[PDB]
């Protein structure tokens, strides 16, 4: 695992995806701290998202723990951060990297997927009534995450 | 002759003296690069009830025992060197965490 950590840790840090970063906290080459601007097609354009990564002992065949730190409204993301996104769960591949990943989300919070909730009142409002849904999303990126 | 690529699942690409193979759906890897990640599988698939390209998903045809008989490549560590710039961005990313803890913007998972 850590060869293949460090390849990638190089990578991001000579081509990151678009207005993304990545890199270890502190010496902890397993343990690594993201951030997302929030997508300008999104309610969280101007944002800053901060997320934790921590890769299992048998990276790349595992996928590696994502989840966001900064609290987001979303009806695929839950209080505890958790995310409900197929690629860090049932569709992992080693062929897939981290800044896949990060590009991925940044996908995700451009146009959720209402039908698979973590969070069923905000699918609910996402679904019946989407003017309430971008209000709300904004409203919390401003007072959380900017 | 040897390949101009990468193998996807190391990041590293290939040298003359090194063992690697090539997929029927036109792949590359190391051979001990591909004899772990069939490993893997194998494991997985059954704890559920055809293993598949790391790359396209194509199911594979392989020789488990074959491929691990292979020597590993012999690769130095990547060194990780900061640049001047990238220490910079951290520090103004810092400042920003910082913020969010105070709007209680944070999640603790205690
Ligand atoms: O989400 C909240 O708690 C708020 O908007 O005050
Ligand atoms: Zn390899
Ligand atoms: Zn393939």
């Amino acid at each position: 695992a850590l060869k293949r950590i460090h390849k990638e840790l190089n990578d991001l840090a000579r081509d990151p995806p678009a207005q993304c970063s990545a890199g270890p906290v502190g010496d902890d080459m397993f343990h690594w701290q993201a951030t997302i601007m929030g997508p300008n097609d999104s309610p969280y354009q101007g944002g800053v998202f901060f997320l934790t990564i921590h890769f299992p002992t048998d990276y790349p065949f595992k996928p590696p723990k994502v989840a966001f730190t900064t609290r987001i409204y979303h009806p695929n993301i839950n209080s505890n951060g958790s995310i409900c996104l197929d690629i860090l769960r049932s569709q992992w591949s080693p062929a897939l990297t981290i800044s896949k990943v990060l590009l991925s989300i940044c996908s995700l919070l451009c146009d959720p997927n209402p039908d698979d909730p973590l969070v069923p009142e905000i699918a609910r409002i996402y679904k019946t009534d989407r003017e309430k849904y971008n209000r709300i999303a904004r409203e919390w990126t401003q007072k959380y995450a900017m | 002759n040897i390949p101009h690529g990468q193998c996807v699942i190391c990041l590293y690409g290939f040298q003359e003296k090194e063992a690697f193979t090539k997929t029927p759906c036109y792949h590359y890897f190391h051979c001990h690069c591909l004899a772990r990640y069939i490993q893997h599988m194998e494991q997985e698939l059954k704890a559920q009830g055809g293993v598949q390209c790391a790359v396209c998903r194509e199911p594979l045809v392989y020789d488990l025992a074959s491929l691990k008989a292979a020597p590993e490549p012999q690769q130095p560590m990547e060194l990780y060197q900061p640049s001047a710039e990238s220490l910079r961005q951290q520090e103004e990313r810092k400042r920003l965490y910082q913020r969010q803890q105070e709007r209680g913007g944070i999640i603790d998972l205690e």
